């Protein structure tokens, strides 16, 4: 676990949520 | 939000997955 900042943070959340999506 | 939890602080991916839909 690490900083994730701006576009590395929407990659790592379209990865972790999948179809799910993000609010 | 995120930003303060993810960006400022450091998060686990547990904790990550709360943000998803």
């Amino acid at each position: 676990n690490q900083h994730l900042c701006g576009s590395h943070l929407v990659e790592a959340l379209y990865l972790v949520c999948g179809e799910r999506g993000f609010f | 939000g995120i930003v303060e939890q993810c960006c400022t602080s450091i998060c686990s991916l547990y904790q990550l997955e709360n943000y998803c839909n």
